């Protein structure tokens, strides 16, 4: 038995502009960047740097 | 020398972050300008015994 | 292999199944390996075969790990071998119709 | 603006994009060249 | 665009159910939104509710919800006004109306609330 | 909810006269407040969609404007036809709360 839930909102309009996010590691982790160029997304990298 | 795509603003979409629909308001009057960067593409590969 | 048996003029309805109901990525793809029917996200994509404009899927049930699909109008050139891939799950089923 | 047809019969909606020509034939012959090694 | 046609007259005694219908024609029904309004003899407009035919939703007057519901069958284009537990205080005629809405189909509802399509009006009393 | 309430209770004109009818909104509705038709016996048919477009069909005679808490109607080289009771409705509302006025009856000078 399948139903739906419907929810009525107040519906302003708003300024719309995607900002860069950076992510950053907790203490206690590190990130580890692969600098190969032309990694292709799996496997090893022979120039692995690291970043916060 | 110009490629045109033509666009419509919808009211009525899918969410992409779940399955759902969802209605939002009317759009807004005019002049909205969108100048962006394309990076990348996503495709699709099809193959087949054909 | 699962058979479903059926006739001409008549919808079946063909499964797979995620027993941890995570609304995962799927495909349906036919013997010749064409893609019929996939989850992109929370959207559902058609893919170029004989049945683009027949096949469908109930997307209110993909959260419950059910992912059909559902073929309207069922001709008897359409009696093939469908394939489910689930993850690594590769169900197969044979349609009579 | 200037697009203000709410209705055909009982444009508001209506947008477009511009691509430069040269740059998306350019872009996939780059493209297509690598899907060749494949 | 569009008529619409409604059902006739009906008394019932107060706490039983009324429904009403409202068919329309001329153009597909879930392209669509329609209302219903409540002419009681010596009032004005009152307003009942709202039902959306592309999403199916509705919305209602504050103050009547615990009576009444709206159903839109999109198989018989036709709307259904149902006044449950009926009070004499609900005599009145009651009539559909519709918006236009554009391409509803293809995701560009307006969801206009200006009311161009009439019903007849039927009049629902109580014994 | 937002209530609408008309100015006079009923306006008495000769034909050829300018009708001028009005409305108040005690929650400043805005664009929002649409001018509707009804003669006795039929349905109250619009006139102006939003607050100033005549509806496809309306007489050219029919036009109004306004904002916020004050809109008007008004009818010029009124006739015998138009001897209507004109209403008032609010659509800025969402979730919806739709009200209408009480209605201004025209009357015909005597
Ligand atoms: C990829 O990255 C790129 C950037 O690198 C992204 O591109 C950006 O996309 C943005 C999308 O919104 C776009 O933003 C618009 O820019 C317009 C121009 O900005 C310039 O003027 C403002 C004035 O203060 C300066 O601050 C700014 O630095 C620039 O100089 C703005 O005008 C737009 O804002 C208006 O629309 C938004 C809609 O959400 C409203 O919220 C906002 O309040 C503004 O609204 C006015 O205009 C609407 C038009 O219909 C009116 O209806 C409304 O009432 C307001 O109008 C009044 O004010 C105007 C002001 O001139 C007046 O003329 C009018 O008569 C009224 O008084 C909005 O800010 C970015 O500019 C754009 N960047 C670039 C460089 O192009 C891109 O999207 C990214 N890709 C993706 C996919 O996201
Ligand atoms: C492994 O990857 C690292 C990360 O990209 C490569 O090191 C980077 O090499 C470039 C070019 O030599 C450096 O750029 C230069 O930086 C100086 C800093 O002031 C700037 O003045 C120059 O104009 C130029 O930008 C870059 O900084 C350097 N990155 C780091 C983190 O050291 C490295 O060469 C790669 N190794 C191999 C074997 O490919
Ligand atoms: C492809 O599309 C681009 C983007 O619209 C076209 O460039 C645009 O060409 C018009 C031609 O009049 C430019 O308008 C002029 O802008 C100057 C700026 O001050 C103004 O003074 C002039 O009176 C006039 O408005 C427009 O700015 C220009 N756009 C940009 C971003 O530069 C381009 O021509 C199109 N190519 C083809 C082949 O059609
Ligand atoms: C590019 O992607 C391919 C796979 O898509 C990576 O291939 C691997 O290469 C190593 C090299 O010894 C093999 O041992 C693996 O078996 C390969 N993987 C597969 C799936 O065959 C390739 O290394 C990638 N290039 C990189 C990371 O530079
Ligand atoms: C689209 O690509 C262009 C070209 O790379 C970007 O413009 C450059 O951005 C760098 C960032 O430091 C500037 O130094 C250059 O001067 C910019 N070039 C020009 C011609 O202005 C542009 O920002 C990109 N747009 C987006 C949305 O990423
Ligand atoms: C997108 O490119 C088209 C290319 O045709 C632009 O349309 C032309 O704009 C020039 C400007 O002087 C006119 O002279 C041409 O006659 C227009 N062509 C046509 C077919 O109308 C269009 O304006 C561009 N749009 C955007 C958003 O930049
Ligand atoms: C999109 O708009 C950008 C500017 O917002 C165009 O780039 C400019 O084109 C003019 C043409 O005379 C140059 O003078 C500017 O220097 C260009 N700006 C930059 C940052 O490069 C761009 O060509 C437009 N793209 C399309 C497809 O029309």
């Amino acid at each position: 038995n399948c139903n739906t839930s419907v929810i009525t909102q107040a519906c302003p309009k708003v300024s719309f502009e995607p900002i860069p996010i950076h992510y950053c590691a907790p203490a206690g982790f590190a990130i580890l960047k692969c600098n190969s160029k032309t990694f292709n997304g799996s496997g090893p990298c022979t120039n692995v740097s690291t970043v916060q | 020398q110009n490629i045109t795509l033509q666009c419509r603003i919808k009211q009525i979409i899918n969410m992409w972050q779940g399955v759902g629909k969802a209605m939002y308001a009317p759009p807004i009057r005019g002049q909205i300008r969108c100048s962006s960067n394309i990076t990348g593409l996503l495709l699709t590969r099809d193959g087949g015994r054909d | 292999k699962k058979v479903v048996l059926g006739k001409k003029g008549d919808t079946v309805e063909l499964t797979c199944t995620a027993s941890q109901k995570k609304s995962i990525q799927f495909h349906w793809k036919n013997s010749n390996q064409i893609k019929i029917l996939g989850n992109q996200g929370s959207f559902l994509t058609k893919g170029p075969s004989k049945l683009n404009d027949r096949a469908d899927s109930r997307r209110s049930l993909w959260d419950q790990g059910n992912f059909p699909l559902i073929i309207k109008n069922l001709k008897i050139e359409d009696s093939d071998t469908y394939i489910c891939e689930v993850e690594d799950q590769k169900e197969e089923v044979q349609l009579l119709v | 603006n200037n697009n203000t047809r709410k209705s055909i019969h009982i444009n508001i909606r209506q947008a477009h994009c511009n691509i430069s020509k040269a740059r998306w034939n350019e872009t996939l012959g780059q493209i297509v060249a690598k899907l060749e090694e494949q | 665009q569009v008529q619409l046609l409604e059902s006739g007259a009906e008394v019932k005694k107060p706490g039983s159910s009324v429904k009403v219908s409202c068919k329309a024609s001329g153009d597909t029904f879930i392209r669509y939104s329609f209302t219903w309004v409540r002419q009681a003899p010596g009032q004005g407009l009152e307003w009942m509710g709202r039902i959306i035919t592309i999403l199916d939703v509705a919305h209602y007057a504050p103050h009547l919800q615990g009576r009444v519901t709206i159903t839109a069958d999109k198989s018989t284009s036709t709307v259904y006004l149902e006044l449950r537990n009926l009070r004499s205080d609900d005599t009145a005629v009651y009539f559909c109306a519709g918006v236009y809405e554009g391409e509803a189909d293809e995701g560009e509802y307006d969801n206009n609330g200006f009311l161009k399509h009439w019903g007849q009006g039927t009049l629902v009393t109580v014994t | 909810e937002l209530e609408l309430t008309q100015s006079p209770a009923t306006l008495s004109v000769s034909p050829g006269e300018r009708a001028t009818l009005s409305c108040r909104a005690s929650e400043s509705v805005s664009s929002d407040l649409a001018w509707y038709q009804q003669k006795p016996g039929q349905a109250p048919r619009l006139l102006i969609y939003g607050a100033s477009t005549r509806a496809t069909g309306v007489p050219a005679r029919f036009s109004g404007s306004g904002s916020g808490a004050e809109f008007t109607l008004t009818i010029s080289s009124l006739q015998s036809e138009d001897f209507a009771v004109y209403y008032c409705q609010q659509y800025n509302n969402w979730p919806p709360r739709y009200t209408f006025g009480q209605g201004t009856r025209l009357e015909i000078k005597r």
